[PDB]
This record gives C-alpha cells, structure tokens and sequence, in this order.
C-alpha cells in the first residue's frame, strides 16, 4: 500500500498582466492513491467554474491532475489552490506567487 | 524522428460505495487525445485533441465500447488481486496499467511495452521481448504462471506490433500540424534579492512542445546542477509545457551566471543572462 | 485505439 503526498503548483497559463485575460492553474502531482479534492481560490473564497484533466500517472506510477479556470489577474486579487487528500490533516493551501 | 501512442488505465475499488471506477487516457507522443471515465455523467470514450474528433461515430462506438469491456474486466482482476494477497474485503485498492508503441522515422515498429502496478507499486510487466514477463512478488508470479498457461503475451505482442502501430500512423496523419512540429521554449530571466548577501536567479521556459527539456545554472561555463531548485514540468493548459530553474547566488556575482536551455525545438541551445 | 482483447491477472 503506497501513500504519496501531492505536490502542488500554482500558476498562470501565460505571464500574469493586470487587466489581461489568462488562465489560473493548479497541478498536483506524485500522489497515491487517487482520490483527491482541489479547489481555486479568489480572494479566499471558492471559484465556481473550475475544470480539470482526466487522471494520468508518471513513471512511478504516482497520479498528476491539472484545475484551471479562466481568469483575469488584478493588482490586488489574491488567488491560492487548495487541496485534500488522504496524506494531508489538513487540506492545503498554496498561495498563487506571480513568478 | 519518432512518436509514441500510450494508454493509461486507472481502476480503483471502493468497497460498500459501488463497483471500481475505470479511468483511462491516450496519448500521441506528449498529447492527449481521448479520455473515458466509468464515472462520468455519460460513460463514453471522449475525444480530447482534433484529429481524433474526425473520426466518426463508428470508431467512437468502438472504442466506447471496449472501454466498458475493459473496466468490468479489470474489476475481475482487482477481485483476483485481493485473494492473492489475502486481503479484506473492506479495503480499497488501485490498478494500473500502461502499454503502448513507438515508432521511427520510417514509419516501422521500434518497441511496445505493457506494465501493471498495484496499489501504487510494480505488479508485473511484460519484457522488451513482449514474449516474457518479470513478475515483482510471490502474487504475481501467480499472475505470470497464469498468463504463461494461456500465452497471453502472443495476443499482447500481435497489438502492440502490428494494430498499435497502425493507429498511431493513423493519428499521425490526421494531426500532423500539431503532432510533429516541435515549439521552442519562451525564456526570460528574473531576479530576487533573498537577504543582504544573496539573490534568486530564476530562468524560465514557458510554451514548449514536447515536454522534454534541459535547464541548467551554470557559474563561469561549469554547471551547478547540485544547487538549483529545479520545478517539475508542468502543463499550461494548452497542450504546451512549462519549467523553471532557481539558483540563489552571491549578491554580486549575478554577471558570472548563465542559464542554458536544451530543447528539440531549439536549433542550438540557448544561454540566457540576467 | 485501445486494445480489444481482454484478460484479467
């Protein structure tokens, strides 16, 4: 029985632009087993329209998913992804840093 | 050069909350291009790249129809993995599997392969020969025995040398714009000061194609490959890829670092500078 | 196209 921890990224599609329409993505990868919860956040608070990859896994037969939703990045907006799973007491959260 | 089609299958059991979810994908080289999941709202191989979204209903009825095939039959294995190990029935348990082909710049066969984990860890896989097979434990080599008694390696081999094959030169065609043409990284370089002696040097690849890629620190021309923060490479959300690299520096020597990018669609390696 | 023989270990 393995358990794996996701590791989480969070970034944008293309270089953050205030005003420019982009993309917000959050992957998580070499974790096990599969079940997972990932959400976007904006301003703390849940984003609704968040789409995702259908489950892969690398080499070591760890899993990787991809959420991304579209957005647009503001001077003061504060986005973060947040993530459960079975090896975290906690769900996690992982504040978007622009570079 | 050469290409890949790879398959990916997920099954997972969840005792007392319903029969094991099946979730599989396919790829051409590093593009996905279908997706099933017994789950979903209409459990229905998807297309998942254009050149796949042509082919009509016919070839998306069959493969519906050999995804569901699937999933009830490696619903019997996870049954099967359970006895071999002795295992409660209350427990929850994954198997994957990957197979695929590759072929070269002429079109023919260069290898298959066909691996099985279970419970996030090598179960059995076929050898390169595709005529044998490397069991990882005392349960599989119950597996092996099995599958050596019914030459099931003989029908494996005949699909990843010969229908394998045919797909991917299939799929090669129709998405020939997409699939084989490399797309060079975009590079930038930037920096932070972290205290009043040293600074981050990050180099950037954003919006490359295929996934594979060097980025390396160097110091006066040496590498420092020991003392970069490396990123694993990740999707844009585009079909494209992204990395960066990190290395923190004596505040001062900035001019002495060089950052080099390897990638195919690179006609040389570049060297950046901050 | 994915493999249409099937098998269970």
């Amino acid at each position: 029985m393995i358990q794996r921890t996701p590791k989480i990224q969070v970034y944008s599609r293309h270089p953050a632009e205030n005003g420019k329409s982009n993309f917000l993505n959050c992957y998580v990868s070499g974790f096990h087993p599969s079940d997972i919860e990932v959400d976007l956040l904006k301003n703390g608070e849940r984003i609704e329209k968040v789409e995702h990859s259908d489950l892969s896994f690398s080499k070591d037969w760890s899993f990787y998913l991809l959420y991304y939703t579209e957005f647009t990045p503001t001077e003061k907006d504060e986005y973060a992804c947040r993530v459960n799973h079975v090896t975290l007491s906690q769900p996690k959260i992982v504040k978007w840093d622009r570079d | 050069m050469s290409h890949s089609m790879r398959y990916f299958y997920t099954a997972v059991s969840r005792p007392g909350r319903g029969e094991p979810r099946f979730i599989a994908v396919g790829y051409v080289d590093d593009t996905q291009f279908v997706q099933f999941d017994s789950d979903a709202a209409s459990p229905r191989g998807e297309p998942r790249a254009p050149w796949v979204e042509q082919e009509g209903p016919e070839y998306w009825d069959r493969e519906t129809q050999k995804y569901k095939r699937q999933a009830q039959t490696d619903r019997v294995s996870l049954r099967n993995l359970r006895g071999y190990y002795n295992q409660s029935e209350a427990g929850s348990h994954t198997l994957q599997r990957m197979y695929g082909c590759d072929l070269g710049p002429d079109g023919r066969l260069l290898r298959g392969y066909n691996q099985f984990a279970y419970d996030g860890k090598d179960y059995i896989a076929l050898n390169e020969d595709l005529r044998s097979w490397t069991a990882a434990d005392t349960a599989a080599q119950i597996t092996q025995r099995k599958w050596e008694a019914a030459r099931t390696a003989e029908q494996l081999r005949a699909y990843l040398e010969g229908t394998c094959v045919e797909w991917l030169r299939r799929y090669l065609e129709n998405g020939k714009k997409t699939l084989q043409r490399a797309e060079h990284p975009k590079t930038h370089v930037t920096h932070h000061p972290v205290s009043d002696h040293e600074a981050t040097l990050r180099c950037w690849a954003l919006g490359f194609y295929p996934a594979e890629i060097t980025l390396t620190w160097q110091r006066d021309g040496e590498d420092q490959t020991q003392d970069t923060e490396l990123v694993e490479t990740r999707p844009a959300g585009d079909g494209t890829f992204q990395k960066w690299a990190a290395v923190v520096v004596p505040s001062g020597e900035e001019q002495r670092y060089t950052c080099h990018v390897q990638h195919e669609g690179l006609p040389e390696p570049l060297t950046l500078r901050w | 196209g994915i493999l249409g023989f099937v098998f269970t270990l």
